[PDB]
RNA sequence: GAUGAUGUCAUACU
RNA sequence: UAGUAUCUGUUCUUAUCAGUUUAAUAUCUGAU
């Protein structure tokens, strides 16, 4: 029945796309075991085109038919499949394969993908380091909660990334931990996302539009996941500093706080004392019965 | 670029280029909240048009899990103009 | 205006009781200007059944936080933190520290460690040394808190709460030197001590707590952190004993935060994570809501456990009847 | 200036045209300003604070004249005792009941 | 209208956090006090460099990737060995406080660094060998610490034939609350 | 002067190794490779107990001569 | 090339670290050896 | 090579399954 | 350390009281807020006492709390403003025991914030419109009436904003059957903060502002 | 920017600080507890607690400085 | 030990 | 397609103050 349906797939209506995508789809989840591993990397291979259609239901259907044959199937050599495409395509399909990896990774266990996907890391060419961070930001995004248990097993590669050279590195470093902040939102990261903070933190001077674009919103999840005061508490030097960019700078990254968790800092805002002219404290808090 | 009114009881919409895309973020991953748009916005022949494009509505506008959690989604009508 | 008691036991007197009392004298709140501050002590006479006035020590502040101490006595007169012993006509001041940050609100003591509590900032822990006679800040933790009161959990651990309605959990880490002793070379990490206490817990109650303590409300049945609130109303805090329960119940409260959403519109994870996030907990006032909720939901929500709703139900009392009610 | 004269872009770069005095120095004058936060760690201001009695901590950084040095120092000193406790500790300096 | 750093130094109760651009400010006294806040991590230096903070290190090569040792002890094909390194091995890596920023020379800073006994390669340089005899395992410096006494900043170290006895020498020299199980 | 200038130690002696050596007689603050080294400890008479023990160090055949 | 200055880093690219200098290719680096930079640094390292 | 290897990769991810399961 | 949060007596305050025909019988019932806890009691007529029908945690604090009746409707429903940015309006069901939301429409970011409205709530006698408010800036109107099939429709939030306002206290004027109007307190700060003098401060007087609502007009006119 | 009580790089301590006791008031007149502990403090009701915080809406700080 | 700014360069990546 | 980055080349009196501006330089404008 399946090498039947294996030229299907590119026929070009969405009806019968959607419609064998899915037949796939549960062919993979419950009777995978009367078809070799060889034609399930073949239909792999056929359907991670298909992650870029316009109608969201063959893109769904996409992602459920690969995660089942993913999950039929073992990690490792479709992964290896896929870090071979990530290194030799630098084009915008590799977003493509960025996609299909985080479904490996949300379908089957991240253990699985993590480290291949990290000693890959290791190879010195560079613009296969920013696809592996863009394959970390986008697994983060899309895996979640279940990032919880995973965030140290990529801190070193982030401290790595995050005090690179090279300013794309930065960028997309700094995408991740806004993934991986917004990810793991309440469940107890606050020390791995305070230390990469301290990565995240010196970047906001960067003159480029899209890495302080991305900086600012790494921030952004930074303050959601570890809390408004301690992003408050980078923010205060600077807030009346002498120079100008860097009241600039401090006084957006306030704005955004402020806009976003203005009842919060309340709490937060450090004591300021009176003068010879103006009452600068706030006395009510200071009552204790 | 955003029309940034007070959103009303109109319901966003998006055409079918961009079925399921996040509107303030472009993200494709877990959408989350219905998308609520301005009243002049959805007024007249905009009535059911894209919040992106201005063209035929097919699905309803989301935002996506990660604005709702930092409250994106209460910073008014995200239609583009 | 009494803002503070104890009672102690001294070295140099017998095993009479002390009561001791903080008075401010004429303190305006608003603005703060306090005119001096004493400290009254009492001998309890007739068996903890009458107090006659003996003496009455004055202080320059107000003696917010008294607490007995190896002995004798601490007193935290506004930033001020004094050990005291009891003398003969006053109270004789054997040591003193004012390190502390604004105005001292709370004082514990476990052991030969000292967790004073500002009024804005954190929990400090002070290592005391009975030799020399120094009151020595050891740690501190990084957050600005306006404590109301604090509790002990164990030589490492401290509870505390806030004046906005939150409830945290501080401990110090592993490994560190208790044994610290110029003061113009060497600094702190940041404006404070050289070692900071991590928090392992925060959780918004939504109503101001005024009391915690380390109890067990039934007998048989095993320790847990009671506190209550200025709205009238009493909680509990329960650790989980094993992994898997913590599990189940983490998963309980992420379907009951999305398919019970609260009734004013507010999101429950970020109500709990209104000033500090939520770290460590798990909400059961939402995970009570189970029995509430209507049960095509119940059995919708409970087929993702793998558990019938009978069986959820069971667990969700099996967690109030093994700990207090 | 060192060996080869140094590009005039590299003088208006690093800031040597402005000079800056320093009477611990013995009245030194200091080209640049990195240079010039340079030298209040190095001998000569360590020197020349040893001369005056100050242990040059980094609350003697940015402090060029005498008077402002011995005044800081003043204030420094009287602050510093003050939060050291001293022992003075009463024992009963009222002996009657 | 501006005062100098020696004033504000003096007006100020924490003459240490000022410097030399502190003065320029519109309120330099707030300034000061912004900068005595407690939990307050510094400000990152490259706002007065001119090399946009990473643009210096160039010439100091480094080691491609380093890996965690649970990951790597699985020589990276069976997955349960996996799930061990991720969940029986995984161990937590050296995080930092909130008040520690980055900057260029902190990767080549050694302040991370044991007192009365060196290494086995400073041994090795000092020509000592490594094991528990008291004749050459301590270092010649503690030939001086036994004849001067002991060394007054490592209080709790007792020196081989000062504080220690020479055979005794084999290296030169509450429960928690709310735990699991 | 609480910091020790160690001369007579080549390049081939790491800093840490440096650090680790002068770690013994108590915790070196700061330390700086210029040929020869640089030791700042926390107290100036550590530094001095320092001077005084490692002096006769001679590692690898290289004394330390350690002076304020 | 042979010489000690000229290495491959951790990013592809190619560094000099007699001048603290990078270079996409090999072009670039034997263009900036020609360059005023590598000869007065390698003169400062004559002597 | 790895093609060899691919049944018997597939059959011990089918064996961690059944055991993690 | 893992922990898990118990409510042995929930919260026993009450900030806001209430009383209609929640149940939709002849009998009036009391809605009060304890904070973050919404509570029906029925004051029963013939024993005097005080039984607790109801107690729903609703997670968040309720910084408002008033009850409408629609023209010729014989149940109440219950206006909430609170600190989640939504107003919300429900409805008890004595079948259920519980509370349905009708309407909970969006208008601003959540927390107890200095202008998304929330703090102060005013809703007409007749029951044709509800205003909610901000202490400082905003004040939003929705019109509130009913189709065919007897059920509740909210109409898009109607901007009455003034910048550089406080307001005191709002209220609804029982008008009749003209165009609702809305009655607030309010305090013009604007020229206290440009007066170094102080004078402003003194002479700063308050207004009793009048917002008259034009239903068929559709906009709210000072 | 359209918000009140955010800043820029010329914000002056007086405006920041108004701005901070002005949200620190109507945060106080939101939380209930937090007017609980005050209205606990002082021996006032909750009426003219709230009255209070209102009337020190108009200048929370005093009169600013100038230039 | 402080490497910035500009264009006629020339070379790479989007 | 037109944006960025990296090499090469250039990068402005070892003669003095004031003004705009700058965190400070730098730049620009006048006088010796
Ligand atoms: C509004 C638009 O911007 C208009 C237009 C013409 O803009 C250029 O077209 C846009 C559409 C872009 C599309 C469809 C891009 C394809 C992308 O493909 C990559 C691989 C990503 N794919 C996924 O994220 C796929 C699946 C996810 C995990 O699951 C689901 C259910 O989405 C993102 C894009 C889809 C249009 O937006
Ligand atoms: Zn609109
Ligand atoms: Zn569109
Ligand atoms: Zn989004
Ligand atoms: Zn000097
Ligand atoms: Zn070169």
């Amino acid at each position: 029945l399946l090498p039947r349906l294996t030229p299907i797939l590119k026929n070009r209506h969405e009806k019968v796309q959607e419609n064998c995508i899915d037949l796939v789809g549960r062919i993979a989840d419950r009777g995978a075991e009367y078809v070799s591993a060889r034609e399930w990397m073949r239909i792999c291979f056929e359907l991670l085109e298909l992650l870029k259609a316009h109608k969201k239901a063959i893109r769904r259907a996409t992602v459920n038919t690969f995660g089942y044959i993913a999950k039929a199937i073992g990690p490792h050599d479709v992964l290896a499949t896929l870090l071979n495409n990530l290194k030799v395509q630098e084009r915008q399909n590799r977003v493509c394969t960025t996609v299909a990896i985080a479904i490996v990774a949300e379908t089957c266990s991240p253990f699985t993908v993590l480290p291949a996907l990290m000693n890959e890391y290791r190879v010195p060419e560079l613009n296969v380091q920013n696809g592996v961070l863009k394959s970390l930001s986008f697994l983060f995004e899309y895996i979640g909660e279940m990032g919880k248990d995973y965030i140290y097993a990529v801190t070193p590669l982030l401290e790595d990334a995050l005090m690179d050279r090279d300013l794309v590195h930065r960028q997309t470093a700094s995408a991740v931990v806004q993934h991986m902040s917004l990810g793991v939102y309440g469940f107890g990261c606050e020390d791995s996302l305070n230390h990469l903070l301290n990565y995240v933190w010196p970047n906001v001077f960067e003159t480029s539009p899209h890495v302080i674009q991305a900086v600012m919103g790494a921030l952004e999840g930074l303050r959601v996941a570890i809390g408004p005061c301690r992003m408050l508490q980078y923010c205060l030097q600077g807030l009346f500093h002498p120079a100008r960019k860097v009241r600039d700078v401090y006084w957006k990254i306030y704005n955004s706080i402020y806009i976003g968790s203005q009842d919060a800092l309340i709490a937060h805002y450090p004591r300021i004392y009176n003068d010879d002219k103006n009452t600068y404290i706030r006395y009510e808090l200071d009552y204790i019965l | 670029i955003f029309c940034r009114k007070q959103a009303g009881v109109a319901i966003g919409r998006l055409c079918e280029k961009c079925d399921g895309k996040c509107v303030i973020c472009d993200s494709y991953v877990r959408p989350c909240t219905l998308v609520r748009i301005c009243d002049e916005c959805n007024y007249g022949s905009y009535q059911g048009r894209c919040v992106i494009c201005g063209g035929p509505g097919v699905s309803d506008a989301y935002y996506c899990k990660e604005c709702t959690i930092q409250e994106k989604d209460r910073d008014g009508c995200p239609k583009i103009v | 205006a009494a803002f503070s008691v104890a009672v102690c036991r001294f070295s140099n007197t017998g095993e009479d009781w002390y009561v001791l009392v903080g008075v401010a004298k004429d303190l305006i709140l608003n603005p703060r200007s306090v005119a001096g501050g004493f400290v009254y002590t009492y001998k309890l006479v007739n068996n903890g059944e009458k107090l006659e006035f003996l003496h009455k020590t004055p202080v320059e502040e107000v003696p917010a936080a008294i607490a007995p101490f190896q002995g004798r006595v601490l007193i935290g007169v506004g930033k001020l933190l004094r050990v005291y012993d009891l003398g003969k006509k006053k109270l004789l001041r054997k040591c003193e520290n004012k390190h502390i940050a604004n105005y001292i609100s709370g004082i514990q003591t476990i052991g030969h460690r000292v967790i004073v509590s500002d009024v804005q900032e954190s929990f400090i822990w002070v290592r005391y040394k009975r030799n020399e006679n120094q009151l020595i800040i050891f740690a501190d933790d990084t957050y600005p808190r306006w404590v109301t009161t604090a509790s002990l959990l164990d030589y490492d651990t401290v509870a505390g709460a806030d004046k906005f309605g939150n409830i945290c959990v501080v401990r110090l880490p592993p490994n560190t030197n208790d044994e610290v002793d110029k003061a113009l070379w060497d600094r702190g990490l940041l404006n404070g001590a050289s070692q900071k206490a991590e928090v392992i817990m925060n959780y918004h109650v939504g109503e101001t707590v005024l009391s915690l303590q380390k109890t067990t409300l039934i007998p048989g049945g095993s320790e847990s952190l009671v506190y209550t609130t200025l709205s009238g109303g009493i909680g509990i805090l329960v650790p989980f004993t094993s992994h898997e329960d913590h599990d189940f119940f983490q998963h309980v409260e992420m379907h009951l935060r999305s398919e019970h959403p609260p009734l004013c519109g507010r999101d429950h994870l970020s109500f709990r994570s209104y000033y500090f996030p939520v770290k460590n907990v798990i909400d059961g006032d939402l995970c009570e809501q189970f029995n509430s909720m209507e049960p095509n939901k119940q059995k919708n929500v409970s087929e993702e456990l793998d558990r019938t709703p009978p069986e959820v139900s069971k667990k969700l009392e099996d967690i109030r009847t093994r700990y207090a009610f | 200036w060192d060996g080869k004269p140094i590009p005039y872009w590299l003088y208006k770069l690093h800031g040597l045209n402005i000079n800056y005095n320093c009477e611990i120095c013995g009245n030194y004058t200091y080209r640049g300003p990195k240079a010039f936060q340079r030298h209040f760690a190095e001998w000569r201001h360590a020197h020349g604070m040893r001369c005056l009695g100050i242990p040059n901590t980094a609350h003697f950084a940015n402090v060029t004249q005498i008077e402002d040095a011995v005044s800081l120092w003043a204030k420094l000193k009287l602050q510093k005792a003050s939060e050291r406790w001293q022992p003075d500790t009463e024992e009963e300096y009222e002996d009657s009941s | 209208n501006r005062f100098t750093v020696a004033e504000l130094k003096q007006l100020v109760a924490r003459p240490d956090v000022v410097e030399m651009h502190d003065v320029t400010a519109q309120d330099p006294k707030l300034l000061v006090h912004l900068k005595a806040t407690r939990n307050s991590v510094p400000v990152p230096r490259h706002w007065c460099f001119k090399r946009k903070y990473l643009q210096g290190k160039r010439g100091i090569e480094k080691p491609p990737f380093e890996l965690p040792d649970f990951i790597k002890r699985t020589g990276i094909i069976d997955y349960q060995k996996l799930h061990d390194a991720f969940f029986k091995w995984q161990t937590k890596p050296k995080l930092t406080i909130h008040g520690d920023l980055y900057y260029e020379g902190k990767e080549f800073e050694t302040r991370l660094k044991k007192p009365g006994d060196l290494s086995d390669e400073l041994r090795i340089s000092l020509g000592m060998p490594v094991g528990p005899n008291a004749h050459k395992v301590p270092p010649p410096w503690l030939i001086a610490m036994q004849r001067y006494g002991p060394p007054p900043s490592y209080p709790n170290l007792k020196i081989p034939g000062l504080n220690s006895p020479i055979p005794e020498s084999c290296s030169f020299g509450k429960p928690l609350y709310g735990d699991v199980f | 002067d609480a910091t020790v200038y160690v001369g007579g130690l080549d390049e081939k002696v790491s800093e840490p190794l440096l650090w680790e050596l002068f770690l013994q007689a108590g915790p070196v603050v700061n330390t700086h490779m210029p040929g020869y080294g640089f030791v700042e400890f926390l107290s100036e008479e550590d530094a001095d107990y320092a001077i005084k023990i490692m002096n006769m160090i001679k590692l690898y055949g290289k004394p330390i001569r350690v002076n304020k | 090339n042979k010489d000690p200055y000229f290495m491959k880093n951790h990013l592809g690219s190619y560094e000099c670290k007699l001048c603290l200098t990078l270079h996409n290719n090999e072009g670039s680096y034997l263009a900036h050896t020609q360059g005023k930079k590598h000869q007065t640094n390698l003169a400062r390292r004559a002597a | 090579a790895a093609a060899a290897a691919r049944a018997a990769r597939a059959a011990a991810w089918r064996a961690e399954q059944a055991a993690a399961a | 350390m893992f922990l898990y949060n118990l409510t042995l007596q929930r919260a026993t305050g009450i900030s806001f009281a209430i009383h209609g025909n929640f149940s939709g019988t002849k009998q009036q019932e009391i809605v009060v807020s304890r904070g973050k806890i919404l509570e029906l009691l029925r004051p029963d007529p013939n024993t005097g006492k005080v039984h607790t029908l109801l107690t729903v945690e609703v997670f968040g604090v309720i910084r408002s709390l008033m009850a409408f009746r629609l023209t010729g409707g014989t149940k109440d429903y219950i206006v909430v403003g609170s600190d989640s940015g939504r107003i919300v309006i429900l409805e008890y069901q004595p079948s259920k025991n519980m509370f349905e939301k009708i309407h909970q429409e969006t208008f601003g970011k959540s927390g107890c914030r200095r202008i998304v409205p929330g703090q102060f709530l005013a809703v007409d006698p007749k029951g044709r419109a509800v205003m909610i408010s901000a202490i400082e800036k905003q004040k939003l109107v929705y019109i509130l009436n009913r189709d065919a099939a007897a059920r509740l429709t909210i109409s898009s939030p109607l901007e009455a904003h003034k910048a550089n306002t406080l307001v005191y206290h709002v209220v609804g004027v029982d008008v009749g059957f003209e165009n609702p109007m809305f009655a607030c307190l309010e305090m013009d700060y604007e020229e206290a903060d440009n007066d170094p003098t102080g004078e402003a401060a003194a002479n700063t007087q308050q207004t009793l502002t009048f917002y008259e609502l034009d239903l068929g007009l559709n906009h709210v006119v000072r | 920017s359209k918000y009140i009580g955010t800043g820029h790089a010329d914000t002056t301590k007086w405006e920041w600080l108004v701005n901070q006791h002005r949200d620190s008031y109507c945060s106080y007149m939101g939380h209930f507890d937090l007017l609980n502990y005050f209205a606990i403090a002082e021996n006032e009701s909750k009426a003219r607690v709230r009255f209070n915080l209102m009337e020190k809406m108009l200048q929370p700080c005093g009169p600013p400085a100038d230039k």
